[PDB]
């Protein structure tokens, strides 16, 4: 459990931090089998001082599908597996659901990869300072803090309150009734029931602009402030969707914080 | 990748020396270097990783005529560095001459040990402004090592000269010293004496021998913002994610530091945040607010409080600030420090943006035009004659530092959509 926990959760540094800037540097037109990403998993836990376990091993990274083909798309999926007197407590129908929230996780770490790579673009024009330059540097900080509010509200659900429990509810039938129930609120808590869905439907449109806004270098400029018009008006729609939400939920109210601060 | 810490001045060594010790009772090691078999932590961006049983810090360190660096060598510590770069003014232009003549060989000890390792992150610079032997020699290779790298970070430890009026070549160096900081660095971590201090004299009853226990705090300090780095956690664990969180404007880079335990000579969280944004738990010193902060949390906190007490402050009306920005207040959360004695379990971090320094530094931009009208307190010295013999690069710095009083007197209001 702590181990997948390190793994498919990603509660391990320099192992997300180490596979998902090795991977996005190469895309596609490459990295079309599963036979290098594999191994670079098994280099990615020597470098997170967790590995050479007997649980780093049985694990698998492939492809499930392989792409026709700005692009958001991810079919990458990593699984753990376990042996026989085990199986029948962590069935393979929960490794399933394992394997989609990391999808979801996945998509979230490619945010923070392509609003470093901005960050980094506009650190190499910095001489003598121009207008130009800083009032286009802000929508860069202004769209770094909503990644900030939602992954703040990630590690409060998904990784840590559900891990209060499965650590006092684990004290045969029992173990996996509780396996269940985390798996159950891990997916509740993950925005991808189908009550919070217009919750979650909105996040997609946020991530599309950002990586319009990475593809880009007035040079372009009214291009991308138009783009970050389009996000504070996605965010201010979103201010409402939540509050419609909680006055027809406990989980939900964590979010409704997190988007505005010390602001109406 | 790892991350190589600078230490010149006096005063830097020595805050240096105490910070490596303070790690080394922190990591895995003896005292004389070698490994302990007692211990989830990290030894690789700040120490050198041979098989020698004893892991090198990664430290250089360079020094003006070495009088404390004896006192460095004997010490039971002497086993854990020698990477030999020991080698022998008054003011900022002095300095930087003398840093001038030597920089072959001094650039040769950077090269050294740029070549050692093969990732390369960030350099801090431990350096004391308008320090004498730190100030001028500092400046130049902070230009140095910005010009020659730019793909890098770079940070510094500061601490500020503030005796309330003595040295009458202050802020002349300071100034100086602050245009270097200002466009050769990207994040400046800032102290001033004047504070940690008062914060002294309030939690013990010293008047004179104030050095040796601010050095302490200030390591307790350099320690604590580290804790995140060395041991791994998700949220800004790398230099480059850190900083790229706290600055809103690329002027503002000047960060504000606390510490919740004021004395260490149960809790819930909503505790530690209100007892954290109180100004005596604060070690930095018309309206006046922050513009965004990072609190850090280090001890034993259940996830679900954290939330609770965020909520806490939203309710208290303690956010009388009000900046032009959503950008907001920012919680962080790293564990305690295990394999060591372990006082006050629960301890907070501060980093913040705060408008309140530019007051301290304006009193800097009144003394020197006080001595800009007087003219006989720069004490004319003959390489600072040669260096620039009119006397207008202070005053193109003064321009500069008077253009960063007005951009923080714009960024304190709602209204930035104009340049201040």
């Amino acid at each position: 459990y702590e181990a997948l926990r390190h793994f498919l959760l990603m509660e391990d540094g320099e192992f997300a931090q180490s596979l998902s800037d090795l991977l996005f540097e190469k895309l596609p037109g490459e990295l079309l089998n599963p036979l290098v990403l594999n191994s670079v998993l098994s280099k990615a836990l020597q470098c997170s001082l967790h590995g050479d376990t007997p649980h780093a091993s049985n694990l698998s990274l492939a492809l499930k599908y392989l792409p026709e083909v700005p692009d958001v798309l991810s079919c990458l999926e990593l699984r753990y597996k376990v042996d026989w007197p085990l199986n029948i407590v962590i069935t393979e129908g929960c490794v399933s659901k394992y394997s989609g929230v990391f999808s979801f996780l996945l998509q979230l770490k490619l945010m923070m990869w392509a609003l470093k790579d901005v960050c980094f673009h506009l650190k190499r024009t910095a001489m003598a300072g121009s207008v130009q330059f800083r009032q286009l540097q802000l929508f860069k900080h202004e769209m770094q803090h909503f990644v900030k509010v939602i992954q703040g509200y990630i590690a409060n659900q998904i990784l840590h309150v559900t891990w209060c429990e499965f650590r006092a509810r684990l004290a045969l039938e029992e173990i996996q009734r509780a396996h269940a129930e985390y798996l159950h609120k891990a997916v509740f808590r993950g925005l991808l029931t189908e009550k919070a869905a217009p919750v979650m439907n909105v996040i997609h449109s946020i991530f599309s602009l950002v990586l319009k806004f990475r593809s880009q270098l007035h040079p372009n400029f009214a291009l991308m402030q138009q783009s970050y018009n389009t996000f504070k008006y996605y965010s201010h729609f979103l201010f409402k969707v939540v509050t419609k939400l909680v006055n027809r939920q406990p989980h939900l109210e964590d979010f409704l914080l997190r988007i505005n601060f010390n602001n109406y | 990748r790892e991350i190589i810490t600078l230490q010149l001045g006096q005063c830097g060594n020595q805050i240096g020396f105490e910070f490596w010790k303070q790690l080394c009772a922190e990591h895995g090691i003896s005292p004389e270097g070698i490994v302990e078999e007692f211990a989830t932590d990290r030894k690789d961006v700040f120490f050198y990783q041979a098989d020698d049983e004893h892991y090198i810090p990664r430290a250089v360190l360079l020094d003006l005529e070495p009088r404390v660096i004896h006192s460095i060598l004997n010490s039971p510590y002497a086993k854990l560095y020698n990477p030999e770069n020991i080698y022998l003014g008054n003011n900022w232009a002095s300095g930087f001459s003398q840093g001038e003549k030597i920089h072959e060989d001094i650039f040769d000890i950077i090269d050294r040990e740029a070549d050692g390792s093969d990732s390369l992150e960030g350099f801090v610079l431990c350096h004391s402004i308008a320090g004498g032997t730190g100030s001028g020699l500092g400046s130049y290779l902070l230009e140095r090592l910005n010009d020659r790298y730019p793909k890098k970070l770079v940070q510094t430890y500061s601490v500020f000269p503030n005796q309330d009026e003595d040295v009458v070549v202050q802020p002349y160096n300071s100034l100086l010293t602050l245009k270097r900081l200002t466009q050769n660095a990207d994040c400046v971590v800032v102290l001033d004496n004047t504070a940690l201090n008062r914060i002294a004299t309030d939690r013990l009853h010293i008047q004179n021998p104030s050095f040796s226990q601010i050095n302490q705090l200030v390591s307790t300090i350099m320690s604590a913002s580290t804790t995140t780095l060395r041991y791994p956690g998700y949220m800004n664990n790398d230099l480059i994610g850190l900083i790229a969180s706290l600055i809103p404007t690329p002027r503002l880079h000047f960060l504000m530091t606390g510490y919740t335990p004021l004395t260490t000579d149960k809790t819930t969280v909503l505790d530690v945040m209100r007892r954290l944004l109180q100004p005596k738990n604060v070690m930095v010193s018309t309206n006046h607010c922050y513009i965004a902060i990072l609190n850090i949390i280090q001890g034993e906190v259940d996830p679900t409080q954290v939330h609770k007490s965020l909520q806490r402050i939203r309710e208290r009306k303690l956010a009388n600030f009000i900046p032009w920005g959503p950008a907001s207040i920012q919680v962080a959360l790293s564990r305690k420090s295990p394999y060591l004695p372990s006082a006050h379990r629960v301890s907070g971090l501060m980093m913040a943006n705060h408008t309140s320094i530019s007051s301290l530094f304006e009193r800097t931009c009144r003394q020197y035009d006080k001595l800009r009208k007087r003219e006989a307190f720069l004490e004319q010295f003959r390489k600072e004659d040669m260096f620039k013999d009119n006397f207008d690069e202070m005053d193109t710095s003064r321009e500069i530092v008077q253009q960063l009083i007005d951009e923080y007197h714009a960024a304190t209001r709602p209204d930035y959509i104009s340049w201040g």
